[PDB]
């Protein structure tokens, strides 16, 4: 198994270090918005 | 193991050395005792 006489391994291992942290972002989300509608108006008694 | 390496000539040398040791030490039967008395096998203490 390729070990020394006292059992120490004779090969140096590698691990392929994990790939960095992860950045997380937020964004504004906008939705369609309408406006009000108008109705016919009443005729007042006073002048303009 | 798959970790240990060698060469073709080195492995052939090791195989023939093992075979000679087994034949000389009477471990494998029917070994030709007349052949086992040559100068090479008589000096096998340094030719091994």
């Amino acid at each position: 198994h390729n070990l020394s006489i006292d059992g120490q391994p004779l090969s140096l291992a590698i691990y392929a270090e994990p790939t960095d942290p992860k950045a997380l972002l937020t964004s504004m989300v906008q939705a369609s918005q309408g406006g009000s509608a108008v109705l016919p108006g009443t005729l007042s008694l006073y002048r303009f | 193991s798959s970790a240990i390496k060698t060469t073709r000539l080195a492995e052939a040398i090791a195989g023939i050395q093992l075979y000679i040791n087994r034949a000389l030490n009477r471990i494998e039967p029917n070994a030709r005792a007349d052949v086992s008395t040559r100068q090479f096998f008589t000096d096998w203490t340094v030719n091994n």
